[PDB]
């Protein structure tokens, strides 16, 4: 009967581990998230690319400035990027290939958030 | 539980207007006070700050104050800063040394002595992250004037939407059902083997 | 085969037990759980000031570049207080005049312009200026903090302004 | 089978023993990516010292002159500051006109 | 820089030269401070001082 | 000074009062709570 | 800073968490043993 | 000692640094007087930790630039909260969310059941008497 | 069959093992308790 | 036979209490004894 003990493990495995791990990763990031925009807004700048920080169903997602031509914004004109809230922005969800990279800059500005809430 | 301060706009203004009011303090003459009737709080995490300074020069009063708020707003976007300046009725491009349009609606309460009064007062839900509290503060000053200016602040401050810390734990109640349930169907069980 | 099945369903009742107990607003799974986290984050402060002390030292040498200027004592103004500061030349860290055994020494100022904490601070750069105290891990192994994750500090500070 | 019945086995370890002493969120995993990333980052970066480092410098298209530069090499960028005289020059390992600058100055090291 | 460890320095007549270049692998001249083409017949002799006679590799001089 | 003795002269290190009530605190035996449980499911639905 | 006392609380030479468990297992499984063998 | 002895000792030496705002200079007590600042709040000889004081200068420099603010709350009645009434009315500011921390001297309980179970166990094992 | 009675015997001692452990925990509840209303504020905190 | 196991699994319960309680008692001898000698007082109080 080993076959129902594995039953019973993976059961207990999901319904005691993964869905509390789902809660504590969704509480960690919407506590992130909120330390984030009560003062920070918009776009914040790491590895000279512009990245937003949003909460949705699955988590928190990180999408990064481009302008028209699907190229990362320079960092030296936040200004006007918080002027024009129409930006163009690519979520960090998917890996792209064209910008290089773009899941470094993806890392690293988690690893910002994290740092700075 | 000894939890940290979750800082927020309007308590990081109040802060600083605070040091900035105790790093200028001057001895005064005038007594200054605080009468509360009745002060509930029935919420966790809901922490309580009554504060009483006071300070006699009220133009350095509100001084500090636009300095404070100034600094504040220095990293809010653009147009929400400059549209809450104008909300207020506070000029950035003015010097805060300036009598701006705030203060002259509030000199309203120059008469009134230095006194906060309030009957009764309640706080409300306090939903903060884990770890955090959301601290409510009740700050006299030397003039009514400046009062005045802290409470019309703050509320502005307040109007901002800072998004809520949601609550996904179900209410617990005694569980006996389950074992209930379980022990019927163990016997069910039993029954079906025998 | 009888009993196989019974222990079945009794652990399948404890599973179901276990997770009414992890969902629901419990106050004895909830003080059990926030201990463990607590130990957790504590634990992984070590991990998270090494971190934050590296990257710093990454960006204090991008941004020590033709400016031979921040290599010397400074007498910075952080709007209420003074503080005798320059980055150190190995680690280039903030490094500030330390007092005592204590944090950096922080002028008070009684006013916006008090040109008696200015006064003050020249004087501890021109005679004590040999106990000194750096942002980073021996700020961690002396007083127990990084300077870094403490808001407002001479270091986050001087790294957000610089 | 009972090969099956070990490999999920395994796999239920693997995955329990990742979920309870591993991040389960973004932000710390990629604290750890980024941790790592750096350190490798840095074990490139170090083999360019910032010492006083003799060398052969060319002032013009007729001259040369043996003095001490700094070197200081950053992959933000990927870029090599040198320091001469007090002055600063900072030249890109991808564009080719620095690329020649800097070659002969990095190569001539005395 | 890894991929320039490659690069080595030699003498294109009275002109200095890089060779092992995979960002350009057509000839280039050196450039001087002032972005100036190099040119010393002496160079050589300059090279053997400090590298050898052996065009000495970036990689090299990294390990130095 | 109504309260001036509860204030140290001396700096205080924090970091190791925290590191100290922690090394003296009660340990709650996870590890070992799970492996004996995971042994007991495994003898009495396998062995058993 | 707040005074924060004496570490009255000293660190004794402690013991593996699993090895009382350990020492109880195996002492029930060779008196078993025993008991089997012997009968 | 006593005051007498303070005012026979500080005029036996009228320049010692330890007795000189108790004995100051006219100049000094003038210039505090003609500034609306009384000289025994700020004069230094009267901040030094050694300086000899009589009775009254202590009672009058335990009035120095003391302010008069109060607060005067009702029923308070807070639940899982924290109530922190400051009242504070100097250049001295509060550590705002300084976490306090104490060194907690846990003393561990062990898992020691009442000895009283000693003979009922006995008796548990004794039940395989039964199935003998 | 003796190792069927081995099998239940190592598995009471287990679930005695279990129990000596929730007795323990339930013994130093209020060591618990105290250490988390002391240490409240650490419990997401990156610095002390 | 259900009598029979019940009796075995009660005794082996019983036995490996027994080993518990000794090992514990055993780790823990001396720091209930010191525990014991700076709480004296509190074994009966005074005011029976």
């Amino acid at each position: 009967m080993i076959t129902l003990f594995l039953i019973l493990c993976y059961f207990i495995l999901i319904f005691n581990i993964i869905v509390p791990a789902i809660s504590e990763k969704m509480r960690r990031e919407r506590a992130a998230y909120v330390n984030y925009k009560r003062l920070n807004k918009n776009f914040i700048c790491v590895d000279d690319r512009l990245f937003s920080y949003n909460f949705t169903t699955s988590g928190i997602k990180a999408k990064v400035a481009v302008d028209n031509k699907n190229v990362p914004i320079p960092c030296s004109k936040i200004n006007e990027v918080n002027n024009n809230k129409d930006v163009d922005t690519l979520y960090c969800d998917k890996d792209r290939d064209d910008i290089p990279g773009f899941a470094r800059s993806c890392y690293r500005a988690y690893s910002d958030l994290f740092f700075t809430t | 539980a000894e939890t940290k301060e979750f800082k927020t706009l309007y308590n990081l203004f109040i802060d600083s207007y605070l040091q900035k009011l105790a790093q200028h303090s001057i001895p005064t003459n005038v007594t200054c006070a605080i009468h509360i009737g009745e002060v509930i709080g029935q919420f966790k995490n809901c922490a309580l700050r009554i504060t009483n300074k006071c300070m006699s020069n009220s133009r350095l009063s509100f001084t500090l104050m636009v300095e404070s708020f100034i600094e504040v707003i220095s990293l809010l976007p653009e147009k929400d800063r400059r549209r809450i300046a104008e909300e207020i009725g506070i000029d950035l491009d003015d010097v805060p040394s300036a009598v701006s349009k705030l203060e002259k609606n509030c000199n309203a309460y120059a008469e009134v002595n230095n006194i906060i009064d309030i009957q009764k007062l309640d706080i409300g839900e306090c939903s903060a992250p884990p770890g955090q509290h959301m601290l409510l503060q009740i700050v006299n000053t030397g003039s009514a004037e400046a009062n005045c200016g802290l409470q019309t602040i703050v509320k502005s401050l307040n109007k901002i939407y800072v998004p809520p810390i949601i609550e996904n734990r179900l209410p617990y109640y005694d569980p006996w059902f389950l074992v209930g349930v379980a022990i019927i169907l163990v016997i069910f069980t039993v029954a079906i083997c025998s | 085969k009888t009993s196989t099945l019974i222990f079945f369903v009794i652990i399948l009742a404890i599973s179901a037990l276990l997770l009414w107990f992890q969902t629901s607003d419990n106050p004895v799974f909830n003080e059990l759980t926030r201990y463990m986290r607590i130990k957790n984050t504590v634990n992984d402060w070590k991990s998270l000031t090494d971190s934050k002390t590296k990257l710093e030292s990454d960006r204090g040498r991008l941004l020590a570049a033709g400016k031979d200027d921040i290599f010397e004592f400074k007498c910075v103004d952080f709007g209420a207080y003074f503080i005798a500061m320059r980055l150190d030349k190995k680690t280039y860290l903030p490094q500030a005049i330390r007092r005592g055994t204590g944090d950096a020494w922080m002028v008070k100022k009684a006013a916006k312009v008090d040109p008696s904490a200015q006064q003050f601070c020249q004087y501890l750069i021109k005679h004590k200026s040999n106990n000194v105290i750096t942002c980073g891990n021996e700020m961690l192994n002396e007083l127990g903090y990084s300077g870094y994750f403490m808001s407002p500090h001479w270091c986050s500070d001087f790294s957000n302004m610089e | 089978a009972s090969l099956l019945y070990l490999i999920l086995f395994l796999l239920f370890v693997c995955i329990s023993y990742y979920f309870t002493y591993y991040p389960t969120n973004k932000l710390q995993a990629a604290v750890m990516e980024t941790d790592r990333e750096n350190a490798i980052i840095r074990q490139r970066n170090d083999e360019i010292p910032t010492r006083t480092l003799d060398t052969a410098i060319f002032t013009d298209a007729s001259t040369v002159a043996s003095a001490q530069i700094h070197l200081y090499y950053n992959s933000n960028i990927g870029k090599i500051i040198m320091s001469l005289n007090g002055k600063k020059h900072t030249f890109n390992l991808y564009d080719d006109n620095d690329i020649r600058t800097l070659l002969p100055i990095l190569l001539l090291s005395k | 820089i890894d991929r320039l460890r490659r690069a080595n320095l030699a003498c294109e007549d009275d002109k200095l030269m890089i060779y092992g270049l995979p960002w350009m692998t057509t000839q280039t001249s050196a450039l001087s401070i002032n972005s100036k083409p190099i040119v010393y017949k002496d160079c050589a002799k300059l090279l053997r001082s400090i590298n050898g006679s052996q065009p000495v590799s970036l990689n090299d001089v990294l390990r130095r | 000074l109504s309260n001036s003795d509860r204030f140290s002269t001396v700096p205080v290190n924090r970091a190791k009062v925290v590191q100290h009530n922690i090394k003296h605190s009660f340990d709650l035996k996870l590890h070992l709570i799970s492996l004996l449980s995971l042994l007991v499911i495994w003898i009495l639905i396998v062995a058993i | 800073d707040v005074h924060p006392g004496e570490p009255v609380v000293k660190d004794k030479i402690k013991l593996p968490t699993w090895l009382g468990a350990a020492i109880t297992l195996v002492v029930i499984s060779v008196i078993f043993y025993f008991i089997s063998i012997y009968s | 000692m006593t005051d007498e002895q303070i005012y026979a000792f500080c005029d036996a030496n009228k320049d010692d640094i330890r007795c000189k705002c108790i004995y100051p200079d006219k100049s000094i007590v003038r210039i505090g007087i003609d500034t609306r600042l009384p000289y025994y709040c700020w004069y230094e000889p009267c901040k030094r930790s050694d300086a000899l004081l009589p009775a009254s200068l202590k009672k009058n420099i335990t009035k120095c630039n003391v302010s008069d603010c109060t607060i005067s709350l009702g029923n308070v009645s807070i639940t899982d909260s924290k109530l922190d009434v400051n009242n504070v009315c100097d250049s001295k500011r509060v550590a705002t969310e300084n976490i306090a921390v104490r060194y907690l001297n846990q003393e561990i309980r062990y898992p020691i059941i009442d000895i009283k179970w000693l003979p009922i166990g006995l008796l548990a094992l004794a039940i395989l008497i039964l199935a003998f | 069959n003796s190792l069927s009675i081995f099998f239940i015997v190592v598995a009471t001692a287990a679930v005695c093992l279990l129990f000596i452990q929730g007795y323990s925990i339930y013994e130093n509840y209020g060591n618990i308790k105290e250490f988390n209303a002391t240490h409240a504020a650490f419990e997401y905190s990156k610095s002390i």
